[PDB]
């Protein structure tokens, strides 16, 4: 249905330890199909899904091009926030970005982003309207006060509302197999007694993709939502993600609660019992 | 595919 | 802003002894973004454990998985040991095949 293109760089300095590394990793929704990683031995844009291979040479050097721009560019960038900060040289510093489109099912722009951050705190952001910027801070404002002056706002909408939009598609075509395929949960639940009188009932969702899933226990009918743990949903390598949640409840009272899965490759809506 | 996005510096 | 990682260790499939399978440790609300993961076997580190690129969510703290092939057996203990600027000393995290 939905689907999401983002590029997320990081620029790092470490000083002492030779120039800023700048990393830009693509991704199409839970998917990873591009690289890049200036301290490689030969830096360039390099394939992470099969279905980006197929993109001819030309590609592969504009794509290359523009990290390598972009190195220099981020070093530069880490060179200027000091000056914003007041920052010696001889600390580490990051800046990050992150910028794409969303689409729907019609493959029409849903949003557009593009935001930074200067040591994880956010820094300059596009607003959703593509042609206002919100800047964190008065450092941050000096950057808004040159984007506006040269139309990057102008240029950020023209790319999210074409070129980002236009190779979401062609990859969601070439790779409409994966990207196009929803796995849906494999779905447990076990039983670990803590003590005579209570036990821990984990449901478990495993195998699934897109990482995005609910899953929630329910006491007679209503939700837990203050007693249940819920691990961060956590890749399990293959492309697949996993999630469990647990609740500790009264033993004899285990058929009381239910397990509730919400998943893209469902039906339905599954729920689950503990089944001894 | 990336935005070439010119002479954007902070 | 620093955040300290959170820290699972797990298997890529329901643990079997004796049956190959992938040991993960995965990593993730860091900041900064240097991180060293070793993956234990009996207290000794695992040689040859890969990891995933470098990226970071939403929140812009930094996740990895870094992973090795294992065959999980009754006695073997496996662990993960992680350390990070927000970390005094190394956090080791064991393997619990129910988690």
């Amino acid at each position: 249905g939905s689907h999401s293109m983002r590029y997320f760089y990081t620029a790092m300095s470490r000083p002492g330890r030779g120039e800023p590394r700048f990393i830009t990793v693509g991704y199409v929704d839970d998917t990873l199909f591009v690289r890049f990683d200036s301290d490689a031995t030969s830096p360039r844009k390099e394939p992470r899904a099969p279905w980006i291979e197929q993109e001819g040479p030309e590609y592969w050097d504009r794509e290359t091009q523009i990290s390598k721009t972009n190195t220099q560019t981020y070093r530069e960038n880490l060179r200027t926030a000091l000056r914003y900060y007041n920052q010696s040289e001889a600390g580490s510093h990051i800046i990050q970005r992150m910028y794409g489109c969303d689409v729907g099912p019609d493959g029409r722009l849903l949003r557009g982003y593009d935001q930074y951050a200067y040591d994880g705190k956010d820094y300059i952001a596009l607003n959703e309207d593509l042609s206002s910027w919100t800047a964190a801070d008065t450092a941050a404002q000096i950057t808004q006060r040159k984007w506006e002056a040269a139309r990057v706002a102008e240029q950020d909408r023209a790319y999210l509302e074409g070129l980002c939009v236009e190779s979401l598609r062609r990859y969601l075509e070439n790779g409409k197999e994966t990207l196009q395929r929803a796995d849906p949960p494999k779905t447990h639940v076990t039983h670990h007694p803590i003590s005579d009188h209570e036990v821990t009932l984990r449901c478990w969702a495993l195998g699934f993709y897109p990482a995005e899933i609910t899953l929630t226990w329910q006491r007679d009918g209503e939700d837990q939502t203050q007693d249940t743990e819920l691990v961060e949903t956590r890749p399990a390598g293959d492309r697949t993600f996993q999630k469990w949640a647990a609740v500790v409840v009264p033993s004899g009272e285990e058929q009381r609660y239910t397990c509730h899965v919400q998943h893209e490759g469902l039906p339905k809506p599954l729920t689950l019992r503990w089944e001894p | 595919e990336e935005n070439l996005l010119d002479f954007v510096r902070f | 802003i620093q955040r300290t990682p959170k820290i699972q260790v797990y298997s890529r499939h329901p643990a079997e002894n004796g049956k190959s399978n992938f040991l993960n440790c995965y990593v993730s609300g860091f900041h900064p973004s240097d991180i060293e993961v070793d993956l234990l076997k009996n207290g000794e580190r695992i040689e040859k454990v890969e990891h995933s690129d470098l990226s970071f969510s939403k929140d812009w703290s930094f996740y990895l998985l870094y992973y090795t092939e294992f065959t999980p057996t009754e006695k073997d203990e496996y662990a993960c040991r992680v350390n990070h600027v927000t970390l005094s000393q190394p956090k080791i995290v064991k393997w619990d095949r129910d988690m």
